RNA sequence: AUCAGCUUGUUGGUGGGGUGAUGGCCUACCAAGGCGACGACGGGUAGCCGGCCUGAGAGGGUGACCGGCCACACUGGGACUGAGAUACGGCCCAGACUCCUACGGGAGGCAGCAGUGGGGAAUAUUGCACAAUGGGCGCAAGCCUGAUGCAGCGACGCCGCGUGAGGGAUGACGGCCUUCGGGUUGUAAACCUCUUUCAGCACAGACGAAGCGCAAGUGACGGUAUGUGCAGAAGAAGGACCGGCCAACUACGUGCCAGCAGCCGCGGUAAUACGUAGGGUCCGAGCGUUGUCCGGAAUUACUGGGCGUAAAGAGCUCGUAGGUGGUUUGUCGCGUUGUUCGUGAAAACUCACAGCUUAACUGUGGGCGUGCGGGCGAUACGGGCAGACUAGAGUACUGCAGGGGAGACUGGAAUUCCUGGUGUAGCGGUGGAAUGCGCAGAUAUCAGGAGGAACACCGGUGGCGAAGGCGGGUCUCUGGGCAGUAACUGACGCUGAGGAGCGAAAGCGUGGGGAGCGAACAGGAUUAGAUACCCUGGUAGUCCACGCCGUAAACGGUGGGUACUAGGUGUGGGUUUCCUUCCUUGGGAUCCGUGCCGUAGCUAACGCAUUAAGUACCCCGCCUGGGGAGUACGGCCGCAAGG
RNA sequence: UCGAAGGUGGGAUCGGCGAUUGGGACGAAGUCGUAACAAGGUAGCCGUACCGGAAGGUGCGGCUGGAUC
């Protein structure tokens, strides 16, 4: 009954390759796209 | 334990020491025995109990023993063995039931006669 | 390290009544004084004020005796605390003390007593029991 | 992890093919990475779920039957057909097995319903029908359906019923004990009356079918279930236990034999524990044994355990990832509760109703269906995010005590040795003596020199260091800690899995040193015996420099940090103030360190007791009966001993 | 082109057996011994090195779960 903090890795589809390290983003489920990986990302909101 | 050190590790349950192996899980087997001979107790009791070795149909070679007063088994005869434990005698777990296969109920027996193995007097 | 104020708060009091004393002095803080306050409205507790000290504020709380010395507090113990923390839903309210007790539940309106706040429906996570 | 790296269409992009649909699903071209200590890749096991058992709950065990999916059809592959293929009784090929042959060649896949052989403890009948209902065909009639309804076998299980009675003696045989008075089986029994359930023999005899047919009928079950009559208590009880745990005792027969047994444990001539008799107890068409699972087991302790001695604090620090934060000054609401509509298949569980005469069985409608989806309404705690202050912490100013560490220089006493006097027959030794050195001049004693180790007093239950530990002085450089002013930083704090650094003595390599001491080894001594305790000698080592091993009863047998909780008596360090000589352990206030005794409290006890084992918070390691065993294998480190 | 079966060759895991050897536990009773528990007749124990049929002895360092004074 205790609370875990746990957390997963999944990677998503950018079209420009945006994203830098260290930044938080929306994702949205879609089509699979290749292995590992049936995600694309919806918007940046912060930049670091 | 602290609350990170369980969820980083997990509490594992006892592992259950196993009785009489060789009987797999399973009541009853059939085997035929090989020897029949005579052991000596512990410190405290001094007898002379009768014992036999029995080929399982599981390929294991476990020692039997005999209740009752009187037997007629002698070597490669058919035997049905069940699980039980004896104190005196230091390595056998097994007693062999009465009334089945080539062992018939030893005589005069009237009280207790079921788990022996003897018919009703008319 | 100091971690944990609500703990350090509730043990300094039942020490206190262990050791007989009157008066406890404490960093102040709101959720010690609000949880004085439910303290003083259920009655377990005489009275307690706030004071000035030589950095910051600091709050006093005065234990409450009878004519026959037997202590007005039995016991107190905390069930949510960092690490473990336990809460309730709206059904599943603790029974402490088999009613006769009280738990500290933080509601939407805020820290309330547990009968009140099953009068309301609404729940969530228990401070301590005090009984 | 006694499985630390895995992968090369692998990862990603672009262009093509591909498929019902997007896609490294396939190809080509570009770049090098993705997954990985919040356990990848490896190894073993196993169909998943609604459910079942146990437990108050948490939880643990499990997947019988039924039902929702999954995968397979002798083993391995492949494809056609079709709206729809792992295509079980479809196809093709390769294997193994079996069968037929006229020898030229062919046919097979019960894990479908029954049945046989083998394994086992063992699990049924080579049974009747489409009467009802689902499924396929056809306009219908109608046809098929080991799906299904039914029957047969088996005390294997949840459930109901039968083997009788009413009265009958201070209690008839016979058995067993006796104290020889008698007591036992016993209202039991023989007896007088009763209804005779269910089987037995007969009659009637269903519903299951507002169903199908434009026909005249249609029920396998079954001529059963169910009613109506006949005769007779007539046909019907056994299994475990009776030493304590555990409701139930006496006699007879052998005595460390024959034997019992779940724990303790019972027989060595007079057993309530062995065997037989009675007697009583429990249960009952079932009675016990055996095996698996839960509970008690708080005996893996989240609720709900401990680490002084029983099992456990790693040797101790620095510190990465993670976990957790000293006040109040500001939004979004991602930890969260705030109400509502919206899912929770069926079945099962729980509540009430109702039907089969009640019984299992099922007949109807609720309710139950403890989780998860979106729209609408909240902001006290529990987080990120958007700004300020400081009670933790650090710095800054002045002082403080200390065997803290390293290098170098230096001092005295003592031992041994050498040299030279003097000086004579013994010196050393133990409970006693002898191996030992002397008459070649010992011991003793004086003078001088040489070399190595260590610093007696101060020196203490005192100081420092995180811990091992640390003390002759002097210099050189340096760490840590403490008090006051509080100037400044303004959430920087804590603990810390894996990882890394330090570390008593002994041991190892290289090269030096080596006075004393002293494993090993010789002798002398004791003892029946000494490969020991004792004596005489003395090789490693003990010292130095560089590396190594990394273990100690490495103890306070107690991890660290923070806050709170009565005192008394000493010590050390520093600030203040006042009798005031202003000398004085004078008196008082304050913080840090270190001894002793003691409350409340805790603990099984001894005991701890503000320097907690007291009451709590945060994190980390360790323990789940004793041997086996801190051992084998495997892995890591070390040149090895070894860890 | 792919493609199951088959054969080449060397690495891992599970194993089964294997002369003989090493170690452990249970028997009961015997010889050799005096180890430990009382200052157990040499205080005990721990780490470590050497030695000896054997329990053990010694060296160095550490604790009192050691008794007297
Ligand atoms: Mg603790
Ligand atoms: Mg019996
Ligand atoms: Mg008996
Ligand atoms: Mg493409
Ligand atoms: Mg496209
Ligand atoms: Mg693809
Ligand atoms: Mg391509
Ligand atoms: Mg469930
Ligand atoms: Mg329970
Ligand atoms: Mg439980
Ligand atoms: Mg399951
Ligand atoms: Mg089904
Ligand atoms: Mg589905
Ligand atoms: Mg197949
Ligand atoms: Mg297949
Ligand atoms: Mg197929
Ligand atoms: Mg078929
Ligand atoms: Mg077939
Ligand atoms: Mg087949
Ligand atoms: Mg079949
Ligand atoms: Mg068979
Ligand atoms: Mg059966
Ligand atoms: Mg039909
Ligand atoms: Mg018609
Ligand atoms: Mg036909
Ligand atoms: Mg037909
Ligand atoms: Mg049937
Ligand atoms: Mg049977
Ligand atoms: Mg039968
Ligand atoms: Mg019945
Ligand atoms: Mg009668
Ligand atoms: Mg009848
Ligand atoms: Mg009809
Ligand atoms: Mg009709
Ligand atoms: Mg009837
Ligand atoms: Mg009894
Ligand atoms: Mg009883
Ligand atoms: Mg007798
Ligand atoms: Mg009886
Ligand atoms: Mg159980
Ligand atoms: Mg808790
Ligand atoms: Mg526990
Ligand atoms: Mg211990
Ligand atoms: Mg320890
Ligand atoms: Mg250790
Ligand atoms: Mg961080
Ligand atoms: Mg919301
Ligand atoms: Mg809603
Ligand atoms: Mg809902
Ligand atoms: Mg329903
Ligand atoms: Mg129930
Ligand atoms: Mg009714
Ligand atoms: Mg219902
Ligand atoms: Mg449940
Ligand atoms: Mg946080
Ligand atoms: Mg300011
Ligand atoms: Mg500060
Ligand atoms: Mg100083
Ligand atoms: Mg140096
Ligand atoms: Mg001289
Ligand atoms: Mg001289
Ligand atoms: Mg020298
Ligand atoms: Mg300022
Ligand atoms: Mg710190
Ligand atoms: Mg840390
Ligand atoms: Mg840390
Ligand atoms: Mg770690
Ligand atoms: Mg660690
Ligand atoms: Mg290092
Ligand atoms: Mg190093
Ligand atoms: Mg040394
Ligand atoms: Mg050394
Ligand atoms: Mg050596
Ligand atoms: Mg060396
Ligand atoms: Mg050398
Ligand atoms: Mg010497
Ligand atoms: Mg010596
Ligand atoms: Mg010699
Ligand atoms: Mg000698
Ligand atoms: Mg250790
Ligand atoms: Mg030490
Ligand atoms: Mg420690
Ligand atoms: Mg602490
Ligand atoms: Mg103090
Ligand atoms: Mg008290
Ligand atoms: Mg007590
Ligand atoms: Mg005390
Ligand atoms: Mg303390
Ligand atoms: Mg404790
Ligand atoms: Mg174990
Ligand atoms: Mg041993
Ligand atoms: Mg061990
Ligand atoms: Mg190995
Ligand atoms: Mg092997
Ligand atoms: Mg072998
Ligand atoms: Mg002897
Ligand atoms: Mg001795
Ligand atoms: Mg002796
Ligand atoms: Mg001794
Ligand atoms: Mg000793
Ligand atoms: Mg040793
Ligand atoms: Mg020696
Ligand atoms: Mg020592
Ligand atoms: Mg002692």
């Amino acid at each position: 009954g205790k609370i875990i903090r746990t957390t997963k890795k999944v990677k998503a589809h950018d079209e420009n390759g945006e994203a830098g390290i260290g930044d938080r983003v929306s994702l949205m489920e879609t089509r699979p796209l290749s292995a590992t990986k049936r995600w694309r990302l919806v918007e940046i909101l912060e930049k670091a | 334990p602290t609350i990170q050190q369980l969820v980083r590790k997990g509490r594992r349950d006892k592992i259950a020491k196993v009785k009489t192996a060789a009987l797999k899980g399973s009541p009853q087997r059939r085997g035929v025995c090989t020897r029949v001979y005579t052991t000596t107790p512990k410190k405290p009791n001094s007898a002379l109990r009768k014992v036999a070795r029995v080929k399982l149909t599981s390929q294991v070679e476990v020692t039997a023993y005999i209740p009752g007063e009187g037997h007629n088994l002698q070597e490669h005869s058919m035997v049905l063995v069940r699980g039980g434990r004896v104190k005196d005698l230091p390595g056998v777990r097994y007693k062999i039931i009465r009334g089945s296969l080539d062992t018939q109920g030893v005589k005069n027996r009237k009280q207790a006669r079921s788990r022996y193995g003897a018919k009703k007097e008319k | 390290t100091m971690t944990d104020p609500i703990a350090d708060f509730l043990t300094r009091l039942r020490n206190a009544n262990s050791a007989y004393h009157d008066e406890v002095t404490l960093p102040h803080s709101k959720l010690k004084a609000n949880i004085a306050e439910i303290l003083k409205r259920e009655g377990y507790i005489s009275d307690y004020r706030t004071e000035d000290a030589r950095v910051g504020k600091s709050l006093v709380v005065q234990l409450k005796y009878g004519p026959s010395r037997e202590r007005s507090i039995a016991g107190l113990r905390r069930v949510s605390k960092p690490g473990l923390r336990v809460y309730a839903k709206s059904t599943n309210l603790p029974r402490v003390l088999g009613g006769l007790g009280v738990a500290i539940i933080s509601t939407s309106s805020g820290l309330l007593t547990d009968r009140q706040a099953a009068r309301q429906g609404v729940g969530g996570e228990v401070l301590a029991y005090v009984w």
